[PDB]
């Protein structure tokens, strides 16, 4: 059977500052 | 200098409006801890939003969107101020202009808003941003495509909840072309976006397959940059969590020789996800297990099962254990696995691993025992296990608190070590 090792749903903010 | 900046920003004169806006942009353009809160507390955010309106000076639109971009680059509470000021519909409206500078600024801002949370991600989508965003990839400017690719990735990111598939799937043909790009940075975020889209149901995986993405993904596994390899391998790994037919597509794209190369990566996380990917291939049918063997993938897996870091070892264990399942149908698979010295590394794992990996391991060992038992009615393997110190380990596993490890260790002892 298939498996995922992550399983942990983390919506970390993905942002970029423009300098 | 803020109360004067504020008054200058509220001037009816147009060029001092720009002068103040630029000034607001500069102070907000600090890598570490920009004064976002004191800018917000000046109450200038709605005014900056006004400057992005249709038929404002192009330079003023650019500078205002830039200032708002960095406010949105802060905390969620700070991003909320930008969203509550109705900036998002204007960001999207700016994508329709003919200025690549303005368009890249707007798409950057949307990247920060969408990248904040699933709420704002879906909100940006709700404002119909997908159509103008997809049009940005026909630009003559690499940096615009580069930034638009990152924003697009943020629109595909997140599983709790997932984005509306009927919306984000529209980007699949675009992404299919984007992974043929010469720009490395574009390549990275394009692969991340695909890994997000393929991180879902089999219907999502099939759509990625249907636009012929896997073939180029496999190529990118041998890209010089680990920044490209990592999301590419993740995307490939996600696809092979699908069914046997979907997995065979990746195999036919030549993923197995590519995975052999990744097993010797200096980066451990690449080695782990390489083991993880292989494991979901050996989880398939007999022919797919055989293909893994034929690609000479077992010897490096065995060594990683023996020597690598723990969370890499777990995935290597999965791969060898899943492969052992093909022993019932094709006993030569087990015979080859034992011949490559897999028994002892599996046995040594019984005392250290988690209860799920322990079960994975016990699954592998019993399969080896079943084949060894059948290869007499036609136990060497049981003898190899005893000498590996595994008979003792399995016996000790009978004191495991978990039900399924007990009865499994019990039946292994009772059947092959009675």
């Amino acid at each position: 059977r298939k498996h995922k090792f992550d399983t942990s749903t983390w919506a970390l903010p993905n942002k970029r500052r423009r300098i | 200098e803020l109360p004067q900046m504020t008054q200058q920003l509220n001037s009816d004169d147009m060029q001092e409006q720009l002068s103040a806006t630029v000034k607001f942009r500069q102070i907000l353009s600090r890598e570490h801890r920009p004064p976002i809160d004191v800018v917000i507390q000046a109450g200038v955010v709605p005014r900056l939003v006004e400057f992005m309106r249709e038929n404002q000076p192009e330079m003023l639109q650019l500078e205002a969107a830039w200032a708002l971009t960095n406010i949105a680059s802060g905390t969620s509470a700070q991003t909320k101020v930008v969203v509550d000021a109705d900036a998002v519909p204007l960001f999207i409206q700016l994508l329709y202009t003919g200025s690549v500078e303005v368009k890249e600024q707007a798409i950057w801002a949307l990247g920060n808003v969408a990248g904040d949370s699933t709420d704002y991600r879906d909100y940006v989508l709700q404002c119909n941003a997908m159509e103008p965003i997809l049009g940005l990839f026909n630009s003559n400017k690499p940096s615009l495509i580069r930034t638009a690719t990152w924003t697009l990735s943020n629109l595909c990111r997140g599983k709790k909840p997932q984005p509306d598939w009927s919306v984000v799937s529209q980007a699949l043909p675009t992404l299919a072309k984007l992974i043929y790009s010469m720009d490395t940075e574009t390549l990275v975020d394009a692969c991340w976006a695909i890994s997000y889209l393929s991180d879902g149901p089999q219907e999502a995986i099939q759509a990625v397959i249907d636009v012929r993405i896997p073939k180029r993904l496999v190529e990118l596994l041998s890209h010089e940059s680990t920044l490209v390899q990592t999301p590419a391998l993740r995307a490939v790994g996600n696809i092979v969590t699908g069914n046997d037919l979907q997995t065979q597509v990746v195999i036919n794209a030549g993923v197995l020789p590519a995975l052999r190369l990744l097993l010797s990566s200096p980066k451990e996380n690449i080695k782990k996800e390489a083991c993880w990917t292989i494991s979901n291939i050996t989880a398939g049918n007999t022919e797919q297990i055989q293909a893994v063997i034929d690609a000479n993938l077992i010897p490096p897996l065995v060594k990683l099962l023996e020597v690598a870091e723990y969370k890499t070892k777990k995935e290597a264990c999965w791969a060898i254990s899943n492969a052992s399942s093909g022993g019932l149908q094709r006993p030569d698979i087990i015979r080859y696995l034992v011949s490559q010295g897999c028994i002892k590394p599996l046995c040594d794992l019984l005392e250290i691993a988690d209860n799920r990996i322990i079960e994975v391991t016990l699954d592998a060992l019993e399969n080896i025992l079943k084949m060894g038992e059948a290869d007499k009615e036609a136990n060497e393997n049981a003898d190899f296990i005893e000498k590996a110190g595994g008979m003792e380990k399995i016996f000790n596993c009978q004191q495991n608190e978990n039900d399924k490890i007990y009865e499994k260790a019990y039946k292994i002892i009772e059947t092959y070590f009675g």
